[PDB]
Protein backbone atom coordinates (compact mmCIF):
# COMPACT_ATOMS: atom_id res chain seq x y z
CA UNK A 1 0.00 0.00 0.00
CA UNK A 2 2.93 2.46 0.75
CA UNK A 3 5.91 2.52 -1.48
CA UNK A 4 9.17 1.25 -1.35
CA UNK A 5 12.55 3.10 -2.34
CA UNK A 6 15.85 1.32 -2.38
CA UNK A 7 18.78 4.16 -1.73
CA UNK B 1 12.17 4.87 22.11
CA UNK B 2 14.60 7.80 22.33
CA UNK B 3 15.43 10.38 19.02
CA UNK B 4 18.88 9.23 18.61
CA UNK B 5 21.29 11.24 16.37
CA UNK B 6 23.94 8.94 13.82
CA UNK B 7 26.16 9.48 11.65
CA UNK B 8 26.71 7.88 8.12
CA UNK B 9 29.85 7.86 6.10
CA UNK B 10 29.26 6.84 2.70
CA UNK B 11 31.49 7.61 -0.69
CA UNK B 12 30.02 8.74 -3.62
CA UNK B 13 30.26 5.51 -5.75
CA UNK B 14 27.24 4.29 -3.20
CA UNK B 15 23.96 4.92 -2.22
CA UNK B 16 22.77 5.03 1.56
CA UNK B 17 22.06 0.79 1.83
CA UNK B 18 18.62 1.82 3.06
CA UNK B 19 15.29 1.11 1.98
CA UNK B 20 12.85 3.46 2.94
CA UNK B 21 9.05 3.31 2.95
CA UNK B 22 6.30 5.65 4.35
CA UNK B 23 5.97 9.31 3.75
CA UNK B 24 3.75 11.55 4.54
CA UNK B 25 0.79 11.53 1.49
CA UNK B 26 0.27 7.60 3.71
CA UNK B 27 0.37 9.68 6.88
CA UNK B 28 3.25 7.84 8.81
CA UNK B 29 6.69 9.24 9.16
CA UNK B 30 10.01 7.95 6.68
CA UNK B 31 10.58 4.46 7.92
CA UNK B 32 13.57 2.04 7.26
CA UNK B 33 12.38 -1.10 5.85
CA UNK B 34 15.80 -2.69 5.07
CA UNK B 35 19.50 -2.09 5.88
CA UNK B 36 21.31 -3.56 3.06
CA UNK B 37 24.21 -5.52 4.60
CA UNK B 38 27.20 -4.59 3.86
CA UNK B 39 26.54 -0.89 2.46
CA UNK B 40 26.83 2.28 4.93
CA UNK B 41 23.93 2.67 6.68
CA UNK B 42 24.89 -1.31 7.66
CA UNK B 43 28.35 -0.19 8.06
CA UNK B 44 27.32 2.92 10.51
CA UNK B 45 25.89 0.72 13.29
CA UNK B 46 23.57 2.59 14.59
CA UNK B 47 20.35 2.78 12.09
CA UNK B 48 17.79 0.15 11.91
CA UNK B 49 14.90 -1.77 10.53
CA UNK B 50 11.79 0.33 11.83
CA UNK B 51 13.31 3.82 12.66
CA UNK B 52 11.80 6.82 11.86
CA UNK B 53 14.08 9.04 9.82
CA UNK B 54 12.96 12.61 11.55
CA UNK B 55 15.49 14.89 9.33
CA UNK B 56 19.21 14.53 7.45
CA UNK B 57 21.94 16.83 7.69
CA UNK B 58 19.25 19.17 9.77
CA UNK B 59 17.18 18.76 7.16
CA UNK B 60 13.32 17.72 8.68
CA UNK B 61 11.89 14.54 7.02
CA UNK B 62 8.68 14.43 9.44
CA UNK B 63 6.72 16.38 6.57
CA UNK B 64 7.80 15.05 3.65
CA UNK B 65 6.13 12.76 0.99
CA UNK B 66 8.09 9.74 0.24
CA UNK B 67 9.67 10.95 -3.15
CA UNK B 68 10.67 14.53 -1.42
CA UNK B 69 12.48 12.42 0.59
CA UNK B 70 14.16 9.89 -1.85
CA UNK B 71 14.93 13.32 -3.49
CA UNK B 72 16.92 14.79 -0.02
CA UNK B 73 18.42 11.50 1.27
CA UNK B 74 20.09 11.12 -1.81
CA UNK B 75 21.34 14.14 -2.36
CA UNK B 76 23.57 13.68 0.42
CA UNK B 77 26.80 13.01 0.30
CA UNK B 78 30.18 12.19 2.20
CA UNK B 79 29.64 12.81 6.02
CA UNK B 80 25.86 12.52 7.10
CA UNK B 81 23.69 13.11 10.28
CA UNK B 82 20.65 10.96 10.64
CA UNK B 83 17.44 12.46 13.73
CA UNK B 84 16.00 9.06 13.91
CA UNK B 85 13.54 6.89 16.55
CA UNK B 86 12.28 3.72 16.26
CA UNK B 87 8.78 3.25 17.80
Amino acid sequence: RWPTSKI
Amino acid sequence: GPIRKVLLLKEDHEGLGISITGGKEHGVPILISEIHPGQPADRCGGLHVGDAILAVNGVNLRDTKHKEAVTILSQQRGEIEFEVVYV
